[PDB]
């Protein structure tokens, strides 16, 4: 393992899968219908 | 009939910049959030129409309706407190002489002397 | 005691069945055409008609068209799911526009409208000018 | 819902009963002008807020006023 | 039965309502308290029907006004030919069609602006003009500037008839409202009449007078030694010299051997190879049989001999099993609104001008024309123009008709009643043709700005890539091509050298060539299909959600023009179908911008250009519209940026006009911007204190200023934008073009 | 004689009875079509829909996709199909959660969470799998001749 | 204005000219083409039909800034009513079609707001202004020097 792989690991978990959770969650707290 | 079906929400209003529940509520007391179109033999919701051999449409059939009798019984039933006070400035039997007489809609459209005028025929 | 209407495109939606609907009915003396608030023409009938839509303020436009026809019995109700009714219009068998004894005032203020307080005044109190 | 207020500079005019498309305001009697009447909103949870009653209104400044406020599916006008 | 009826001494004539302003509304008749019943004068002025519940009167006044605008255009013309006339290089454009530039403007002396007199040559400093009188008058047969003159006073006093025969019919003798319901005669009028008299006439004019001087000017004869055109008519054997069938004369017409004529009635087709122009001698007989055509047409209909249609009859008997009562009522709708009648008639005049530019570059009618750079490219672009504001303003009277004159009584199960009553359906469907359209069409350019950019030519949309080739178009230009020989047989050449053929060369320049379309041709055609798509969007709304929607209920007692119905119901600004001309009026824009610029692009890419008589083809732009105009990256640079140099390099010389129009077509554009994106609550709060300084100075009128209204403020913003936009088109694409030609 | 009236007889509803929407054909497609065909569990309803809808979307990917141009084309058209039925099962999730809740459902209709769920795990596995198919299909195409 | 009368002026120093902005700052025709006509062409070739460069970025980014500049453009333009009406057909729509009724929103589509949509437009216009004239900034000093 090196450094110089992280980009092509690190880009598409920050791209994709990051906004896409982030995204999914954002959309279940709007949708929850009792929050407190 | 409850009067206060209407009121009985879930909206409860806020203590700034909300007129609140007027005279007869907010919002309805039903969650319109209910499912979409489901398949053959299935109902979306608990009170939902069966579509029938065409779900996909079943949300066009009708289940609310008003039939005449209940709108004349919830129109005596909505202004029997108006009715009251009509009798109570005008003056139980001299009510129905009256709403029998010439109309329950026409004694609330008169006036008091109007229909101290109406009670001098018998 | 539905009026003459082939149908359009412009009636109401899955919250009439859900949320809430309106009626309203009227009495006219012969046949005659109206315009549909939700687009087209439709022929009363001779005596009571009857008529669904999906917001108040449609009824209230077609009683104003109504009045325009020397009629004055429509009723204006609301029907919740359930299949409870709400007799809404006019609310005591009397127009809003003409006075009524026994309605009492709702919403005054016994001031001009200049003198609302400030609203540095009312900070963090949760109430507004207007309503304080 | 939206708020819907009647100053005590209301003369009685009915003018803004009349323009109201969704009946949220009615006349009730009052000693306070010549009229003998007063304009009144019972029914703020039909009130849309087109404002047509103020624009109605003839008095200076506004004897009727609506404060925009909490949107309903009555507020916000939807047939869906 | 047609009858004239006419009241007499319907209207005084008087001076007094020209010192009361604003008499003809009861409500600006009163006069002035603020600063806006100026404005409400100027907006309600031709309003008639508000003016007046009566349908006569609003007639009457239709007329004559119609009659003062046929006045205006006379005047026009007569100020054209007089231009000609006195202040033009005609006469020595006549005598070298291609090295003299056409020039019908000059300007005085005056703050240096003399320099916009260019050197167009021909002994003659002016204005190179665009408009293309030298090529029509020459068509005409005209070769001397006193003809000029002659035509020039027959319009001054077609001008002076005109503005008589209108204050004629509204003050003296105004026609009841039962001569205008005579739809059936009108038509037979002007089919058979207007239209066919008129090519008949026409025809006349060329068989005997443009035909022969023209087949004399392109054998190279000098004006100055062409017969007079009286002469072609007092001498046949003048006419025999040229067209020998004339020396048979009129035997052979009435004989029914009208081959005799085929030396000066042809189908040649094509180009004339000498002017680059039609062959007149195909235009004459064109006007010969559309003459023949539209009297036919005009016998159709039913007046006063029991023979003819009814359009009544017609309309009512054409319904089906999808359409209710299908069409009638429609009828009684077309004879008693003005409006829905100039709905339809903006509809087609529009149409119609956006065909005449189309047909006019392609088939180019003149001679000269398809050389003259400049003028193809300004008649295509205006006759543009005036369709796209033409189709507009059609669907807005549309909408006033549907506000105003719509009744449901006269239209229960009608086709405007189920149009109305699936409103719905319509437009949600056109609002998902328009997404997909939208979506694919723009997305194929920004694909291929996105794939240019990192590097990945071979992914693009493009020929030397993934292709779009529009197949249809091909297949339909080589139909074309192939046409002369089979399924038009007496023509000789094809309709048009756009679908193929040779290229057709005048003086070195290219007069018209094959125009092949490939992939960037498919993705600008589908550009073309969204936008209109989008502008019929917006006025089919505006039509059809007039009266009423699901968010106001009551519109159509609001009015067509209102600016909203208040900030309730989340808010309804520009709710009116006003405002649905309003945004479609951008649309058109948009549309029509998009429209010429394909046209000036394609054409001088490959089309125009300069041709060795070798046969060494080499076009304005060098054929880089392919591979350029398939990205926006390639519009902005090789379009835009390149093309403007002319514009933004004028100053110092002749052209230097255009620079300067550029430059303020770009300052008021956005200066249209600060109405477009504010409000007048802004406007009228800072007046308060502008008005303030002025009372501290014991001085104010009495007429209060007030800030525009809502919806002038929009009609103001519109109208720079437009004017702004436009120009600056305007003087781009006249810098560019009088360059290259 | 007329091809077009209110639905269901009821002039005030939003909708028309027009070929269209009451078409013989029409009635029998949507009544067989597996989201509303009578008798289907909820998984078999998402089963038949993913393998309905992973089939065709391979073809996009394998013939339009960045490495259409390599002899990995086909692999790689497959595994974007698979990346995009996975975005589409994070949607289906999602949307169940949000329009059912987290409680435990009362019932077995599809409109349930649990239903849900099953329907959503039926169509992930279709789709996959079709889009497989589709891949070994792709591997060796037809020419049909004898 | 700002910036482009300090960018025009150190581009002219920098290219060795002053000269050139000393002469046609003084009317406008001088800024449209000798600042930003003159200056846009390393720009507009970051790619074209022969190729791209490092400069590609800020070309893209250019053509970006307007679109999006543009796009507010209809914000600021069009308002709410006419785009509430259409919404109500689009909801129409949804609820119609078969399949598509199976799923349903939980929250009512509606058109943006007034004071949104004013926001919504004003923020476009600032995000394309700023971006178009980053790009051109960079772009063109970078590219010509
Ligand atoms: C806040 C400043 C900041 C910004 C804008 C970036 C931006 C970037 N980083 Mg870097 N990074 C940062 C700080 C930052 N980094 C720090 C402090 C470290 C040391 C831990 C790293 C370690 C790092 C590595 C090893 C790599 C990157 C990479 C990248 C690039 C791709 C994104 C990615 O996958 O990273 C992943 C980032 C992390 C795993 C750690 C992120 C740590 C920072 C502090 C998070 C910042 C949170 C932020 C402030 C929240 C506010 C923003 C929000 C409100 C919009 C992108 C240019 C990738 C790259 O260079 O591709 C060419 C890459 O391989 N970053
Ligand atoms: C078709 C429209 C039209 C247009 C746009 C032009 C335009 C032009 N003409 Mg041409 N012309 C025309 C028709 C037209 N003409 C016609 C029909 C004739 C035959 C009469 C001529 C005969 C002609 C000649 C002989 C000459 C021109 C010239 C010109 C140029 C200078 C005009 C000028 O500044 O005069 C001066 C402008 C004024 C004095 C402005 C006065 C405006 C009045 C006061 C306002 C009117 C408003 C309203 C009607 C009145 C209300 C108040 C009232 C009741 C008191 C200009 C390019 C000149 C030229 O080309 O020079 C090289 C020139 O010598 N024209
Ligand atoms: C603001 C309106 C406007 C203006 C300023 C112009 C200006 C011009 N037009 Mg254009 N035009 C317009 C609207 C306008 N047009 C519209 C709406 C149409 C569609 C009908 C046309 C169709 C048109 C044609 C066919 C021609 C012009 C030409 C011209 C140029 C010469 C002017 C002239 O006197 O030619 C006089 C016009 C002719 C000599 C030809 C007229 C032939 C048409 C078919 C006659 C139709 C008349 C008919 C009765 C109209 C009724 C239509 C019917 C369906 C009811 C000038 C640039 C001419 C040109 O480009 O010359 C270089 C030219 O040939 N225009
Ligand atoms: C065959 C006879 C005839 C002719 C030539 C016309 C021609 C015209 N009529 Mg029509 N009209 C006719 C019979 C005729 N009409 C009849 C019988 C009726 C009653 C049903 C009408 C009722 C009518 C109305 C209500 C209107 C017209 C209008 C028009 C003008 C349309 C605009 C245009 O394209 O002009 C092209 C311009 C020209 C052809 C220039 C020449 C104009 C002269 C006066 C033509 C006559 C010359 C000829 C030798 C006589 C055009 C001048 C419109 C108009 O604009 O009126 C002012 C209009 O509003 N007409
Ligand atoms: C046959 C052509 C025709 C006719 C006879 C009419 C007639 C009418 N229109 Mg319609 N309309 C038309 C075409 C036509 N229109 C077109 C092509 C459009 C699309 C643009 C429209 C869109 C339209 C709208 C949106 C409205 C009308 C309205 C009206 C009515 C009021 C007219 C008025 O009082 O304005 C008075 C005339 C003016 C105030 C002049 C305006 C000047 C314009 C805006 C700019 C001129 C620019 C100039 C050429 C360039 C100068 C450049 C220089 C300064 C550098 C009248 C019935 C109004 C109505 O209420 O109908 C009942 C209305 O609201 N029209
Ligand atoms: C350049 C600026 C701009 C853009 C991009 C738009 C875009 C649009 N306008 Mg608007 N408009 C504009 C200027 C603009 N307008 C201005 C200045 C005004 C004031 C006059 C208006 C007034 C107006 C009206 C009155 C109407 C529109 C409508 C529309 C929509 C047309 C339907 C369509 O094609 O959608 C397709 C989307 C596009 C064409 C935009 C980009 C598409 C990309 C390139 C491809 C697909 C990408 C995809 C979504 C992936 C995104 C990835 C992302 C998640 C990272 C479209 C969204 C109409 C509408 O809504 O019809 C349904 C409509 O009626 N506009
Ligand atoms: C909107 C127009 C548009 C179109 C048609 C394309 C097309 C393409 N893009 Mg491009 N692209 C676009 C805009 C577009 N792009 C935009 C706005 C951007 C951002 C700037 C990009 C950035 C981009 C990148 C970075 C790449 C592409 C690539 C591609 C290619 C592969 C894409 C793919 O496999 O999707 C898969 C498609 C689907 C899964 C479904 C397609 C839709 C289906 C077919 C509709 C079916 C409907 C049906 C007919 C309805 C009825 C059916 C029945 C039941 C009745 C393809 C040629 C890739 C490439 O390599 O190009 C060569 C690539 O790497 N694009
Ligand atoms: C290529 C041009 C543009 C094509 C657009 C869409 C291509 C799809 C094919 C549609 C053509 C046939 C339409 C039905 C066939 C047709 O021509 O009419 C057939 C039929 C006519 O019915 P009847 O026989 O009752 O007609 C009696 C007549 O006298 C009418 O009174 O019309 C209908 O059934 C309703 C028409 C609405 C049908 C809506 C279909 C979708 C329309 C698409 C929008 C059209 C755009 C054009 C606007 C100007
Ligand atoms: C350009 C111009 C102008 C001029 C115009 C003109 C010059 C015109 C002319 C016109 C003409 C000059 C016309 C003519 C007409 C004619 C006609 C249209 C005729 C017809 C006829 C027929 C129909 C025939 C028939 C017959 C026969 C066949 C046989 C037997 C006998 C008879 C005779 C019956 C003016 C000044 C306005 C100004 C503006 C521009
Ligand atoms: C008909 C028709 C039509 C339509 C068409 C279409 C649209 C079609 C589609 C089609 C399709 C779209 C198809 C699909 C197919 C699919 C398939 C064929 C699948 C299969 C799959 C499989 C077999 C799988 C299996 C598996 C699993 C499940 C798991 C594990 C793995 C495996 C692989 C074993 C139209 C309209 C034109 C009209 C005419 C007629
Ligand atoms: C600038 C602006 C104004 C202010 C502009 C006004 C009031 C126009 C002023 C027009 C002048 C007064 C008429 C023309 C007169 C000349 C400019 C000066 C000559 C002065 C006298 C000879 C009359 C609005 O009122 C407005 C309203 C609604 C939306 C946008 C806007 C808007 O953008
Ligand atoms: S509030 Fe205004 S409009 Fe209403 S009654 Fe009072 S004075 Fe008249
Ligand atoms: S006053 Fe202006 S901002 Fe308010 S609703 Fe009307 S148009 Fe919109």
């Amino acid at each position: 393992m090196a450094a110089s792989f992280l980009p092509s690991i690190l880009v598409p978990l920050v791209g994709l899968i990051f906004p896409a959770f982030s995204m999914a969650l954002f959309f279940l707290y709007v949708q929850t219908d009792d929050i407190a | 009939v409850d009067l206060d079906y209407g009121m009985k929400n879930s909206y409860v209003p806020a203590t700034g910049g909300d007129g609140g529940q007027g005279q007869f509520g907010a919002q309805s007391p039903n969650d319109w959030r209910v499912a979409g179109t489901s398949p053959v033999g299935e109902t979306s919701y608990a009170g939902a129409a069966d579509g029938g051999e065409e779900p996909w449409f079943a949300e066009a059939i009708s289940t609310v309706s008003l039939d005449l009798q209940k709108a004349d019984e919830t129109l005596k039933a909505f202004t029997k407190d108006a009715a009251a006070f009509k009798i109570e400035e005008f003056a139980d039997a001299a009510m129905e002489e009256l709403v029998g007489k010439l109309g329950y809609s026409k004694f609330l459209e008169m006036s008091t002397k109007q229909l101290m005028k109406t009670w001098g025929t018998l | 005691p539905f009026p003459t209407f082939g149908g359009s495109t412009g009636g109401w939606l899955r919250a009439a069945e859900v949320e809430e609907k309106y009626a309203i009915t009227w009495t006219s003396t012969k046949e005659q055409i109206f315009e549909m608030p939700t687009g087209g023409a439709a022929i009363m009938r001779n005596g009571e008609n009857l008529l669904y839509l999906a917001r108040k303020e449609q009824c209230l436009a077609l009683s104003t068209q109504l009045r325009t026809f020397k009629i004055n019995d429509y009723k204006i109700y609301r029907i919740f799911p359930s299949g409870e009714v709400q007799y809404l219009h006019p609310k005591d068998g009397v127009f809003p526009e003409k006075v009524n004894p026994g309605r009492t005032s709702v919403n005054s203020r016994g001031f001009s409208i200049g003198k609302n307080p400030n609203p540095a005044s009312i900070k963090f109190s949760g109430i507004t000018t207007y309503e304080s | 819902s939206h708020t819907v207020k009647i100053y005590d500079t209301c003369i009685g005019c009915t003018q803004c009963v009349r323009a109201c498309p969704t009946d949220v305001l009615e006349m009730v009697p009052w000693d306070g002008c010549k009229s003998g009447q007063i304009a009144s909103s019972p029914r703020v949870e039909d009130c849309v807020g087109c404002k047509r009653c103020e624009t109605a209104c003839p008095t200076d400044f506004l004897s009727v006023r609506v404060y925009l406020g909490a949107e309903t599916t009555r507020s916000l006008g939807l047939a869906y | 039965n047609v009858q004239v009826f006419v009241e007499k001494d319907a209207v005084e004539t008087s001076f007094a309502k020209w010192a009361q302003p604003g008499h003809f509304s009861r409500t600006l008749a009163k006069g002035p308290k603020t600063t806006t019943w100026i404005w409400n004068l100027h907006a309600d002025a031709h309003d008639f029907d508000s003016q007046t519940s009566s349908l006569e009167e609003v007639s009457r006044k239709i007329f004559s006004a119609h009659f003062g605008q046929l006045a205006i255009i006379f005047l026009w013309i007569s100020g054209m030919h007089f231009h000609g006339a006195y202040f033009s290089n005609y006469s020595a454009w006549l005598t070298d069609p291609i090295s003299i530039k056409q020039s019908s403007q000059v300007v005085w002396p005056i703050v240096g602006q003399e320099i916009l007199n260019a050197d167009v040559g021909g002994n003659f400093q002016g204005i190179q003009t665009t408009s293309g009188w030298f090529q029509m008058w020459r068509a005409e047969g005209i070769t001397s500037e006193v003809e000029l003159y002659w035509t020039a006073i027959g319009g001054l006093a077609m001008s002076a008839i005109m503005l008589f025969a209108g204050w004629f019919h509204y003050h003296k003798a105004a026609p009841k409202l039962e001569w205008f319901q005579n739809a059936e005669s009108m038509m037979n009028h002007h089919l058979a009449g207007l239209l066919g008299l008129g090519c008949l006439s026409w025809s006349g004019h060329q068989i005997h007078i443009a035909l022969p001087i023209n087949k004399l000017l392109d054998a190279g004869v000098s004006p100055q030694e062409i017969p007079l055109p009286h002469e072609f008519l007092i001498n046949r054997d003048l006419m025999a010299q040229l067209y020998p069938s004339f020396s048979k004369g009129l035997a052979p017409f009435f004989g029914g051997n009208w081959g005799e004529y085929s030396d000066f009635l042809t189908f040649k087709g094509g180009l004339n190879p000498v002017t680059g122009g039609l062959w007149l001698s195909d235009i004459a007989h064109h006007h010969l049989a559309l003459s023949v055509l539209f009297i036919i047409a005009g016998h159709m209909y039913r007046t006063n001999w029991g023979i003819g249609h009814n359009m009544k009859e017609i309309l009512e008997a054409h319904k089906g099993p999808f359409t209710g009562e299908g069409h009638k009522g429609l009828y009684e709708i077309l004879t008693t609104s003005w409006h829905a009648q100039l709905a339809i008639n903006l509809a087609m005049m529009g149409s119609l001008s956006i065909i005449v530019a189309h047909h006019m570059y392609a088939m180019p009618p003149y001679p000269y024309l398809a050389t003259d750079y400049a003028t193809q490219l300004s008649l295509f672009t205006h006759h543009m123009w005036i369709g796209g504001f033409c189709v507009v303003g059609g669907a807005a009277h549309g909408a006033i008709f549907m506000v105003r004159d719509y009744t449901p009584a006269n239209n229960y199960n009608n086709l405007l009643d189920r149009v109305l009553r699936h409103r719905d359906a319509i437009i949600s469907h056109l609002n998902w043709v328009c997404i997909f359209l939208g979506c694919h069409a723009f997305g194929f350019y920004i694909h291929n700005d996105t794939m240019r950019a990192l590097g990945r030519p071979q992914d693009m949309f493009s020929d030397k890539a993934i292709q779009l080739q529009p197949i249809f178009a091909q297949w339909i230009q080589n139909i074309h091509l192939l046409a002369p020989g089979t399924t038009a047989p007496n023509a000789l050449a094809t309709t048009s050298y756009a679908f193929g053929g040779d290229v057709i060369e005048v003086g070195g320049k290219i007069a018209m060539m094959p125009i092949k379309l490939g992939t960037a041709d498919f993705m600008v055609h589908h550009i073309h299909a969204f936008t209109i798509h989008v502008t019929v969007l917006i006025l089919l709304k505006g039509v059809l959600y007039a009266r009423s929607s699901k968010l106001i209920p009551d519109k159509a007692n609001l009015g067509f023009r209102f600016p909203c119905d208040g900030p309730g119901r989340g808010g309804t600004c520009q709710s009116s179908s006003w405002d649905h001309v309003f945004l479609g009026l951008f649309w058109m824009y948009n549309s029509i911008s998009v429209v010429i610029f394909h046209f000036s692009w394609k054409m001088q890419s490959d089309v125009w250009g300069t041709i060795t008589p070798d046969g060494a083809i080499s076009h304005i732009t060098g054929g880089n519209f392919a591979q350029s105009s398939i990205t926006i990256n390639g519009w902005l640079r090789d379009f835009l940026w390149s093309q403007a140099s002319q514009v933004i390099q004028s100053y110092g010389s002749a052209s230097s006009a255009y620079g300067l129009i550029f430059l303020g077509a770009h300052f008021i554009w956005a200066f249209s911007l600060m109405f477009l994106f504010s409000g007048r609550g802004y406007w009228q709060e800072l007046i308060e204190s502008i008005v303030w300084a002025h009372n501290k100075l014991n001085f104010a009128p009495t007429i209060q200023p007030r800030a525009l209204s809502i919806t002038q403020g929009r009609a103001v913003g519109l109208a720079h934008y437009l004017l702004g936009g436009i120009g600056t088109t305007w003087a781009f694409f006249l810098a560019r073009a009088i360059s290259i030609t | 004689a007329n091809f077009i009236k209110p639905y269901n007889d009821d002039p005030f509803v939003g909708h028309l009875a027009t070929p269209i929407t009451s078409s013989s054909l029409t009635r029998a497609l949507l009544k067989n079509l597996p989201a509303y065909r009578f008798g289907l569990t909820p998984l078999l309803r998402g089963l038949e829909i993913g393998l309905a809808h992973g089939y065709f979307l391979i073809g996009p990917f394998a013939q339009l996709g960045p490495l259409r141009n390599s002899d990995i084309g086909l692999l790689a058209g497959f595994l974007s199909t698979i990346g995009l039925i996975l975005i589409l099962t994070l949607g289906l999730t999602i949307y169940g959660a949000a329009a059912f809740g987290q409680e435990k459902s009362n019932g077995s209709e599809l409109q349930t969470k649990k239903s849900w769920d099953q329907f959503k795990g039926g169509f992930f596995v279709g789709a996959c799998g079709s889009a497989g198919f589709a891949f070994i299909c792709l591997s060796s195409i037809p020419t049909f001749a004898l | 204005w700002v910036t482009f009368y300090w960018h025009w002026k150190h581009m002219t120093i920098w290219g060795g000219n002053p000269g050139q902005f000393d002469e046609s700052s003084n009317y406008i025709m001088g800024w449209l083409r000798d600042y930003l006509w003159l200056n846009s062409s390393p720009l507009i070739n970051g790619y074209n039909p022969f190729g791209m460069n490092n400069l590609s970025v800020w070309s893209w980014m250019f053509l970006f800034g307007h679109l999006i500049w543009a796009t507010g453009f209809m914000f600021l333009i069009s308002w709410r009513g006419y785009w509430q009406e259409l919404i109500e057909t689009l909801v129409w729509a949804h609820e119609r079609t078969p399949l598509a009724n199976l799923i349903r929103w939980r929250d009512k589509p509606v058109a943006l707001s007034i004071v949104q949509a004013r926001l919504v437009g004003l923020v476009h216009f600032s995000v394309g202004y700023i971006l178009t004239y980053a790009a051109f900034v960079i772009a063109s000093t970078s590219g010509k020097f």
